[PDB]
């Protein structure tokens, strides 16, 4: 496989290669006490 | 800050799980008011066997979703020449994707594709030389086909050929700003309370193109479509999706609607 | 997650004992401007406890026909105590918020209400806006068309933006911590609003016969780490 | 010269393709990137957050109102709440959710569902319910007895105010498309099941008190949810270019 | 043959493009490297020196005078002395000057100003004046005492005959337009706010000397100035090919 | 000599400063008599707050304004020929970046577009051969299209065609002086003292191009332009730019002007 | 990255990549003696 | 930056007791032609003390109409003492310059001068210029289009060139060292002025009723460094 | 296929070029170079005489 730039500003690169994603955490629970799968949420 | 982001680049397996008798564990037991999305997992509502699950995620990554080629703009000359507003409000699709995020980081690229039609927009065999000059904000723009403007000494032009295959350039992240932003709860200018200054980020607004044909056509003209092609992407605070028609090429405003889905008979027929 | 909290802020101390845990948007806690995004040049003003406190400002009625309220930020403090007087003041402005809405029914009565923070949530059912819907002022405005959340979206995906719901039969508060946001590192207080706070009424107030029906909205907030650059005489949009 | 041969390809503009090009600005220089709150780096980070599911979708609702699941005190057992497919990407009250909008982006899907429900009734109004899931094979279940031999959850009304029914991945493959379009494709046969909520026992409620309250329904998608194959949302579209 | 496919770009002229090509001249040897003075590398070096301002642009002023900041004995206090724009690429002012000239060839800016004043009144002629720079918000400041709220200088005049006043670099993005064109691009959102100059005391003469002197106008860009995007300086054109 | 010379690739920063009240430091006294610029920074005249700086100062070097294409030619064949005098005071943008260094040494990148329009400039889809021709001073200059001087054997010709992509070639600094003069207060020869022999550079001066068609079109003509790209730029003394038309392609002649700025009501009002 | 170069002469390489600035001083302030920031200019 | 100075070459001294330091162009000091630059074979002449002196020109008077005056070099000199013989007799020549530019008034008297040398200063703003005017002679020719300055820019930007200025209030001199320019090692002094300097009065001449009103202005030019090469008979433009 | 994409220039004949190209005969060997006296090498060497 071969990823070398020819051109001299990186716009000018291919599209980024690294495809993943991350813990949804910041979106999907944004509290400052923990609530654990096993508890009760609200005590 | 406080929540941690690890990455990763298969989604979750499934564990085996076996039944549960308890009064210390209530997974299921969740509280929509803390503005958390529920934690209850599969193995906690039901008995689950191993899955090794090695589907990817790379096609939803925001390099994946926005990476592609998309039409923003086409027009035809009046007088071997047309001058285009540098915006993406045109055309909804494009539109539509870019606003799924507050604020964004991209380079792009842009492919142009021309032809010659005749006066009843018939597509004619014709090999003319074409000229595409970026006159920035503050840069004299050219009046008509032949104007001293076009010897284009400092503006970027690209000079190609209809019979060539498509010309094509990259363009960096140019803004003032540290990102583009996609909605703006805000006005152009100091001292104005008026609406139509309001929602406008006007660092997004980069100039213009002017198109025109080297020499005259008799009788033609010159057809062009911009493709763009956004790169290496970087996009912050997701953002609730359009879920109502585009008006106006300027402005986010819209019609009301009461209700999104289509109706059905009865809440317990599926 | 516990259900009561205090939170003290300069010379304002705020309580509730039917809470429903605490939001931080997007995990951030209000930070100051770094040496490597700044730009602006000159020395940074910081009132500290002076601006940065609880302003309470004027109730609203969950009425029958009530579709909701909103606030934008920071219009809505621009006038009050020396947070106002600052932002007039300077040309800069950058910070992050602490906010707590309150309403207190009884075990008697039913509803829901949805407490969203929005980043740059633009008010655009109207060709031409008026000035006095994109910039209401401490007493905010009402909305009109709730369900497509006054920008052309649906009002059920706005809990993709950080959120609590008051239920009235679980707690009688929300409260969110809001960092800043912007494509810019500092921006000016007068000219553009960053976060807009809505309450919006999904569940319909209800309750048995003789209850109470008077129910008041009010919306606590506190400016939180905050910084101004460019001081030059008052001005305001 | 280098001796070369062109192929076939050669010219095409194909809007997927990944070429280096020259830049228009060689030596621009950037502004910084700085720090802002909130960033995302794959849209999955954003199926799996719960929005509101439009399942009151009835002529008599208009607006919010098509949110509210309704409930009431019976004088009949086991009767029906609701019912709906649980295909996220088809036309109904999921096509307006945050999980619906990116499915109908591409052309398959995979994962189990988050299904959560919230009650919203006085703190004196208790009541059980059953909400369960039913795999593909027949039409959604005609009583409580048919729904329960699937997968299941019986909610008790109290502090905890909501509860969560995953619909666990059951596919023959590993896939499913987005759309059941049957007329071409055939398609309709990738339907994933029905959900359907009953009561278990009933809705009770104290002297003078509302005898009818809401229940407000969330979904999203499960870790292991993953979409294939991009293409254009079907709800966005234009008559010709804008004013 | 090596298998080649040629892509979207090609045969295309980008003025801006930057590949090897062929000299028409392979073997040719150029003259020698002589020792010349005054090298320069970048154009940053050039709007760094100061050069006039065109301040004094009215009806009445013709030619060098259009230089002359005019001063005279007051009879009244607090008086304005005079007032422009700091933004250095928009018409006006400031548009034949270094940093003008070179503002104009670029579309953004951003950085520090060097306004350097020096009085030209005879030996025995004294004075104190408060210049200030008033950043964004609302018009320039009215009065003396609304302009001493922002960032100013008091200047005696003395054996030094200068002084000089940093408008520094508040913005609320990194960079700003070089242009305030605003019916289009609504850039009226960068603008960089006044310089105003009013008397701080009086202008003070002997018995019999002129009663009015005259300041000049100097400006430059400080060492954190930048120019990004290159652009056609609008002031020069033509009708036709020069004979 | 005395004055050094320190390089580097980004602004400067901003450091922290405090209050001053003092007899000893008065960086804000300056005295423009000496020839020197205010030396008064940021720091001393106002209280300011660190900034990591690190804006480029790239698109303002010599290459990064220079190194771009411009017209410099434009021109119709007359008989299937055209001599052109190589010499850049036809088209006034190139021009007027030029005259901002006086001494200057670089190599060019010369791009000719070519194509066919008929008597009425209306342009033709005809792919026809063309041949350019650089005639050094004291080489033979073509008479028409056919003349023995198109052997080119000795003189660089290069021969494309109007439907392949623009002909381009890249030329040596030329001179017989060690730079190129853009400003001469001298004459041309000696024992003239007439003011038509005054100004111009004659090393400046290095040829000319003749262009013709290989074949004769039967009713059209070849429509030239020629661009041309300076690379690789030194240069010395910057100039007082141009801040007055040009009138005649070989001098600076000027018309003089009582302002260059637009006048407004008061020297009060912003 | 790549920077290779193919033809003979000098003149056929692509533009220059080292574009910095250099001390304006030579410009700037071309005098013989020193005049420090925090002094005086005429002394 | 002291305000005195004496300078000394060859058999004369110049002294100022109000000055405004002193300017050297670009940095650079004259210097004689390197090995590796030369092209002229022959061994040049190296006049020394001879040529290398200040030579006063004849005095110019600030007039009320007063728009400027400009001596080209080394056409001024062309024709003074052995510089000029060693200029006439040698087709080639290079040399730097020292100059001394003089206007006293008094401390009841306002006005400033700018004293300008500029590289390659065309007087272009007349399509045939008349020799009269590109070369001038000691006695120099006076400016008619100051603003443009008789090349089509903009007097303002002629700081971009050596320079200083002569403010009645502040000083009575300025004095400037100026390098050999040119993109050649050496030229002909009479067909080529490599500078040309320049006095224009950009405030006017003003003073207290009954103050001298006759004030004149002197140049004082000394050659630097000099050298010649290719000598012959003796020949002029 | 390697990506590529042609520049201007492309097709044209420019008579000082200097590119290998493919020989018409591959494969033929010239006669051997013999001792031939007075070769010269550069025409600076006859401008001297
Ligand atoms: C010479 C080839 C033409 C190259 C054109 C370069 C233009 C510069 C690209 C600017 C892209 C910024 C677009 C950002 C935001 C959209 O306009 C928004 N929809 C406006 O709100
Ligand atoms: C065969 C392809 C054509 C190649 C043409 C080569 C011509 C040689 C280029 C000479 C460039 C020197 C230009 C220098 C100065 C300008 O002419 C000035 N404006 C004249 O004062
Ligand atoms: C009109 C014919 C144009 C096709 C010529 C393109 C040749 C391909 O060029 S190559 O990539 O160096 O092998
Ligand atoms: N600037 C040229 C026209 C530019 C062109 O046609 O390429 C002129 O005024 O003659
Ligand atoms: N030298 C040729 C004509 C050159 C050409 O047409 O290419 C002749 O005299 O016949
Ligand atoms: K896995
Ligand atoms: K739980
Ligand atoms: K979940
Ligand atoms: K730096
Ligand atoms: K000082
Ligand atoms: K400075």
């Amino acid at each position: 496989y071969t990823n070398i730039n020819y051109y001299e500003n990186a716009a000018s690169n291919s599209l980024n290669k690294q495809d993943f994603t991350q813990d949804p955490e910041k979106f999907t629970r944004p509290v400052v006490d923990v609530m654990k799968e096993a508890a009760v949420p609200l005590k | 800050q406080v929540i941690k982001s690890a990455v990763r680049s298969t989604v979750e397996n499934t564990v085996q799980s076996t039944h549960s008798i308890t009064t210390e564990a209530t997974p299921a037991l969740q509280a929509a008011e803390t503005g958390a999305t529920s934690n209850a997992s599969d193995e906690s509502m039901i008995e689950t066997r191993n899955v090794v699950n090695t589907h990817g995620v790379a096609e939803t990554s925001l390099e994946a979703f926005y990476g592609r080629a998309g039409l923003v703009a086409m027009f035809s000359t009046d007088g071997g020449i047309y001058r285009w507003y540098i915006n993406f409000g045109e055309y909804v699709q494009l539109r539509a994707k870019l606003e799924l995020l507050t604020y964004a980081r991209f380079d792009m690229e842009f492919t142009i594709v021309a032809q010659v039609v005749n006066a009843q927009s018939k597509v004619q065999d014709f090999n003319v030389d074409y000229q595409v000059m970026f006159v920035p904000p503050g840069a004299s723009v050219p009046e008509n086909q032949d104007s001293y403007q076009w010897q284009s000494s400092c503006n970027p032009s690209v000079i190609s050929n209809t019979g060539l295959p498509p010309a094509r350039v990259s363009v960096p992240f140019m803004s003032s700003a540290n990102a583009y932003s996609f909605s703006y709860d805000g006005y152009t200018q100091f001292g104005d309370a008026s609406g139509s200054s309001y929602g406008i980020v006007p660092s997004n607004y980069l100039g213009m193109l002017v198109v025109r044909t080297c020499e005259d056509l008799d009788g033609t003209r010159l057809r062009v479509r911009v493709y763009a092609k956004p790169k290496h992407v970087k996009g912050w605070i997701p953002r609730s999706p359009r879920m109502t028609p585009y008006k106006s090429r300027y402005t986010g405003v819209y019609t009301d609607t009461t209700k999104f889905c289509a109706n059905r008979a009865r809440i317990t027929t599926a | 997650s516990d259900r009561v909290a205090q939170l003290t802020l300069g010379n304002s101390t705020i309580t509730t004992q039917e809470a429903a845990n605490i939001v931080v948007g997007y995990g951030r806690w209000p930070t100051s401007l770094r040496d490597t995004d700044a730009t602006a040049v000159d020395k940074p003003t910081q009132p500290g406890v002076s601006a940065e406190r609880f302003y309470t400002l004027p109730s609203v009625q969950w009425t029958n026909s009530f579709k909701g309220h909103y606030w934008k930020l920071p219009d809505a403090l621009s006038e009050l105590g020396l947070f106002g007087q600052n932002l007039q003041f300077h040309y800069l402005y950058r910070g992050g918020w602490v906010i707590h809405v309150q309403c207190n029914a009884t075990k008697f009565h039913q509803g829901t209400l949805l407490v969203v923070a929005t980043p740059e949530h633009k008010i655009q059912s109207a060709e031409s806006p008026a000035f006095a819907r994109t910039n209401p002022g401490e007493q905010g405005a009402a909305y009109q068309f709730p369900f497509t959340f006054e920008d052309g979206t649906a009002l059920g995906n706005a809990l993709i933006y950080p959120h609590q719901w008051v239920n009235l039969r679980t707690n009688n508060s929300a409260t969110l911590v809001l960092p800043y946001v912007n494509a810019l590192p500092m921006d000016s207080g007068i000219r553009h609003n960053n976060w807009t706070l809505s309450v919006i009424p999904i569940v319909p107030l209800e309750y048995a016969a003789g209850a109470t029906t008077y129910v008041p909205i009010t919306v606590t907030i506190a400016p939180m780490c905050t910084e101004y650059n460019g001081l030059r005489a008052a001005v305001t949009q | 010269g280098i001796p070369t041969l062109y192929t076939p390809g050669s010219g095409q503009f194909l809007t997927t393709d990944d070429f280096q090009t020259p830049c228009m600005l060689p030596k621009f220089q950037p502004t910084p990137v700085i720090d802002i709150p909130g960033e995302v780096k794959n849209f999955l980070e954003v199926v799996q957050v719960e929005s509101l599911v439009e399942i009151n979708n009835v002529e008599s609702a208009e607006g919010v109102a098509r949110y509210r699941i309704p409930l009431n005190v019976q004088d009949a057992m086991d009767g029906q709440i609701m019912a709906l497919r649980v295909d996220p990407g088809i036309d109904g009250p999921m096509q307006s959710t945050l999980l619906g909008v990116f499915t109908r982006y591409y052309a398959q899907w995979s994962g189990s569902l988050d299904f959560t429900f919230m009650f919203c009734g006085t703190f004196m109004t208790t009541g059980k319910v059953i909400i369960a899931y039913t795999p593909p094979g027949g039409d959604q279940p005609t009583n409580r007895r048919q729904a329960m031999l699937g997968t299941h959850v019986v909610w008790d009304f109290g502090l905890q105010s909501s509860i969560t029914l995953v619909v666990p991945w059951i596919s023959s493959g590993h896939f499913r498309g987005t759309t059941l379009e049957n007329t071409i494709y055939k398609y309709r046969y990738y339907e994933a099941g029905y959900i359907t909520m009953w009561y278990q026992t009933n809705m009770v409620v104290p002297p003078n008190f509302p005898t009818t309250a809401s229940i407000l329904m969330f979904v999203a998608a499960q870790p292991n949810f993953s979409l294939r194959i991009l293409k254009d949302r079907p709800d966005i579209s234009q008559e010709g270019a804008l004013q």
